[PDB]
RNA sequence: CUGACUGGGGCCUGUAGAGCACUGAUAGGGCUAGGGGGCCCACCAGCCUACCAAACCCUGUCAAACUCCGAAGGGUCCCA
RNA sequence: CAAGUCUGGGCUAAGUGGUAAAGGAUGUGGCGCGGCGAAGACAGCCAGGAGGUUGGCUUAGAAGCAGCCAUCCUUUAAAGAGUGCGUAAUAGCUCACUGGUCGAGUGGCGCCGCGCCGAAAAUGAUCGGGGCUUAAGCCCAGCGCCGAAGCUGCGGGUCUG
RNA sequence: UGGCACCUCGAUGUCGGCUCGUCGCAUCCUGGGGCUGAAGAAGGUCCCAAGGGUUGGGCUGUUCGCCCAUUAAAGCGGCA
């Protein structure tokens, strides 16, 4: 047993992190982000670490620590780019060319999907072959992921899909 | 398989989590998820 | 120490003196024989220091009540749990890190392993003569 | 064995028995006085404590009785004991039901009964100091057709042996074939 | 199935269900026990269903032990007919059984397997029956 | 002043419950009148039956048309 | 719609209350047993995860893994004639068993109260309705109050003695 | 299809068809999705979804049912 929460934060490039005081804001070298908190468990913000603690013991205390904790454990990596969600692709002829920030890609359809990114979202494409998806927040990276995963569905008897890190448990062939 | 009303842990791997007010039972395989309704 | 008492006596009572209490596997240079390279000194000095170990602090912590302490090694660090007894000690200690580091990767002997009565040291266990 | 003890004087007791104190009475030729006991104590050294067991019985006067079991009245569609009859042993051959078992190969094990007839091995009666606590029966080699027990080689150690009957003892039973 | 072979007379009354046992609460045959908790009727499907599901699960050891006996005949009219005119048809005959019961007493069966054998003939019954293990609980003295 | 009802005394029953000693059915176990029979033998001079099975004894049961048992109650009579 | 948003102790997150069963499920709250544990416990992350041994015609094939015998031993600081896959069988992946840098609690149960699914019929739906979540439901209590043509307060008539 | 006989014997018109609709989903299609013994198409099954459609004919008084040509489909029921 080991509740989130009984292991504290500390974080070189130390970020600033502040009252407001039903939420969290936290501002780093990079961006802004923003934590909500539940107004009856008390975050508090001393030096180097930030801790949290909780009233009693019962179905919402027990998991909003641990909840209330973790996420801004996220944003402690968060604002100093520590997220690099790589989107491999597989394919006999796919590839993702980028026009500026609107990733158009040849998924196999009769016109190459447009991709229009959220703000604060960047398309890194090192190559033809593999993408990453990079940004601050670690929900703003893996919800554009998931859009990705969006258009083409893996695992359908070959390649030609995404896995995220790169997983064939696909299934047997059908001959 | 599918929407059933006894749910049971076939190939003992499975891990049972109830969302949204009804019980799912989901594993690696998808021939063997299970929905209670 | 409720279950495991006898267990502990298996090596909590010849080990008046140790020998090797370097480090065991440690992913790098790890047996990766099962014949001579795995029992090091059963191709030579018998199998009469090859550990019996269930412990690192759990019956250490008897042998540091018990007589002296040994020796003192990886208590913070990772570095598994290795012990022995006594066999060839002095005699056969470069054959036994020859065996136990003849290959590997490189040179994993011993992390400070004890010799008669007293201590060992790791440039004299790993490069020692005795 | 070690079992504590208390006293009734005619009480209520179905409104006593619901925090698990089961009323009982003790008796070795007379003074039949009526107690109550323990339901988890009482169940829990009844658990392995059998009828062999001389359930001890220590008692606010200061008195520890050799007592056992007699009945216990099952609830019947609760599983649970009413009131238990224990039974003080006095300087008397009092009667006694020992659970002996059966030990080895039943029937060439491969060729096996099932061996079920326990029956909790009819009666022998005994002095108070030469009660024992386990008798051992063997079934060395006792196949589907013959080799039986029938009671002839039912000569215990001692005190004493069956009374009346030589009839109620196992056998071997045919398995359950498809 | 099976029937009993001869009878007093044809044709008997239902009654009602109530009382504890009656009898049959002690296994004193085997090493577990499928114990009833409802009051209802055993008809001898129910019983072949049940036997069955013992000898298919389990094989090559352990002997069954049933200690139900149907003696009451289930009489049922047939289709379309009006009321009166006497009774109906013997179609099957029923046991009654109390709540606290012991009906199906498996033998040589161990405890891994024996919890699942009377796990399936459980549910060839409309009544909740429990299964209780070999205890001290005998009436001995 | 006898009445409905109630209190103190008797009498009666065979229901609930319980039980197998009676009337029948019964899950097993032991014994085995005998029988398809017999390993097969100058037939009785056998042997185990994993073949069947009468009757008997135990561990266990069920019953409106079974009671060795048996209330709570009801009826009747005497007094208040 | 006349009278407590009464005083206490718990419980329910389903509108259960306010529609019913067999069965099922880390839904919660309470009682008891057992193992483990700061001679460092569970899920974790790394580990030489093994030698007789492809034990034996097993009918092609039996390497732990379709199904058989009578079920082993020894090397070890922990390991079977093997937990699930995957192979026609192979090989291989994970292991039951265990060594640590960590960390103070951790699993199987047997009852018990309220719950969830099972629960789809024909004009417009609802527990009487609106609404109700430390309650305006459910369990144990307590002090009051509302509450009939019942009883008393008073007046009047009739019938019987 | 039944059982019951509760309003209806000073009577509540009975089968079928034409016209006219309306509602439920336990869906025939169209719209999504999971599994598959799903290589693709065509499939099987299950979950949500009743918004819209559910043909033109021969046979018999027929509801139903059997055949012709199509469609993606020629759904099951209630509303005396
Ligand atoms: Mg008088
Ligand atoms: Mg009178
Ligand atoms: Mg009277
Ligand atoms: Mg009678
Ligand atoms: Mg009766
Ligand atoms: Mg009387
Ligand atoms: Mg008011
Ligand atoms: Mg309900
Ligand atoms: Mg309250
Ligand atoms: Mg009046
Ligand atoms: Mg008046
Ligand atoms: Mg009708
Ligand atoms: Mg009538
Ligand atoms: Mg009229
Ligand atoms: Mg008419
Ligand atoms: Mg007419
Ligand atoms: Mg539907
Ligand atoms: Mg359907
Ligand atoms: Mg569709
Ligand atoms: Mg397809
Ligand atoms: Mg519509
Ligand atoms: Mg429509
Ligand atoms: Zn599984």
């Amino acid at each position: 047993m080991s509740r989130i929460g009984r292991l504290p934060i500390p974080v070189p490039k130390g970020v600033s992190v502040e009252v407001a005081p039903g939420r969290v804001k936290v501002k780093g070298p990079k961006g802004e982000l923003e934590v909500p908190v539940s107004p009856e468990m008390r975050v508090v913000v001393e030096e180097g670490v930030v801790r949290v603690e909780r009233p009693s013991d019962e179905r919402r205390h027990k998991s909003l620590h641990g909840l209330t904790r973790t996420l801004i454990a996220n944003a402690v990596k968060g604002v100093s780019e520590g997220y690099s969600k790589e989107l491999l692709i597989k394919g006999i002829g796919y590839r993702a060319r980028l026009v500026g920030r609107a990733l158009e890609l040849t998924v196999g359809f009769s016109h190459p999907v447009v991709v229009e990114p959220p703000e604060g979202i960047t398309f890194e494409v090192p190559e033809p072959t593999r993408v990453r998806v990079s940004g601050i927040d670690k929900q703003k990276v893996g919800q554009v992921a998931a859009n990705i995963r969006a258009i083409r569905k893996p695992s359908a008897y070959h390649e030609k899909g995404i896995y995220y890190a790169g997983e064939p448990v696909r299934l047997k062939p059908g001959k | 398989m599918k929407v059933r009303a006894s749910v049971k842990r076939i190939c003992d791997k499975c891990k049972v989590i109830r969302r949204h007010g009804r019980v799912y039972v989901i594993c690696e395989n998808p021939k063997h998820k299970q929905r209670q309704g | 120490x409720x279950x495991x008492x006898x267990x502990x006596x298996x090596x909590x009572x010849x080990x008046x003196x140790x020998x090797x209490x370097x480090x065991x596997x440690x992913x790098x240079x790890x047996x990766x024989x099962x014949x001579x390279x795995x029992x090091x000194x059963x191709x030579x000095x018998x199998x009469x220091x090859x550990x019996x170990x269930x412990x690192x602090x759990x019956x250490x912590x008897x042998x540091x009540x018990x007589x002296x302490x040994x020796x003192x090694x990886x208590x913070x660090x990772x570095x598994x749990x290795l012990x022995x007894x006594x066999x060839x000690x002095x005699x056969x200690x470069x054959x036994x890190x020859x065996x136990x580091x003849x290959x590997x990767x490189x040179x994993x002997x011993x992390x400070x392993x004890x010799x008669x009565x007293x201590x060992x040291x790791x440039x004299x266990x790993x490069x020692x003569x005795x | 064995y070690r079992l504590k003890a208390y006293y009734r004087e005619g009480e209520k007791p179905s409104a006593l028995r619901r925090a698990g104190k089961l009323p009982g009475v003790m008796y070795n030729r007379h003074l039949n006085r009526k107690v109550y006991v323990d339901l988890v104590e009482f169940d829990k050294v009844f658990r392995q404590a059998s009828i062999h067991h001389v359930i001890v019985l220590e008692l606010p006067d200061g008195q520890s009785l050799p007592t056992l079991v007699r009945q216990v009245n099952l609830d019947k569609r609760r599983r649970r004991p009413e009131h238990v009859d224990f039974f003080v042993l006095s300087d008397e051959p009092v009667e006694m039901y020992v659970p002996l078992r059966f030990v080895g190969t039943p029937a060439g094990v491969r060729a096996g009964g099932v061996l079920q007839e326990i029956h909790r091995d009819i009666l022998v009666k005994v002095s108070p100091r030469n009660i024992p606590e386990f008798i051992e029966v063997d079934v060395s080699g006792l196949e589907i057709g013959d080799s039986l027990h029938a009671s002839d080689l039912k000569l215990p150690p001692g005190v004493e042996l069956a009374v009346s009957p030589e009839e109620t003892i196992a056998a071997v039973v045919p398995p359950e074939d498809v | 199935m099976l029937m009993p072979r001869r009878m007093k007379y044809r044709k008997q009354q239902r009654g009602r269900l109530k009382g504890a046992t009656k009898g049959g609460d002690y296994v004193a045959f085997g090493d577990y026990g499928l114990v009833a908790l409802e009051p209802a009727w055993i008809t001898a499907q129910q019983i072949e269903a049940a036997r069955v599901a013992m000898v298919r699960h389990f094989r090559r050891g352990g002997k069954i032990f049933i200690r139900i006996f149907p003696d009451k005949p289930y009489t049922k009219k047939p289709l379309e007919v009006r009321m009166g005119k006497g009774k109906g048809n013997v179609e099957g005959y029923v046991a009654v059984v109390k709540p606290g019961r012991v009906m199906f007493e498996v033998a040589g069966v161990t405890e891994e397997q024996a919890m699942e054998a009377l796990r399936i003939a459980g549910h060839k019954l409309p009544i909740k029956t429990k299964i209780v293990r070999r205890d001290a609980y005998d009436e001995a003295q």
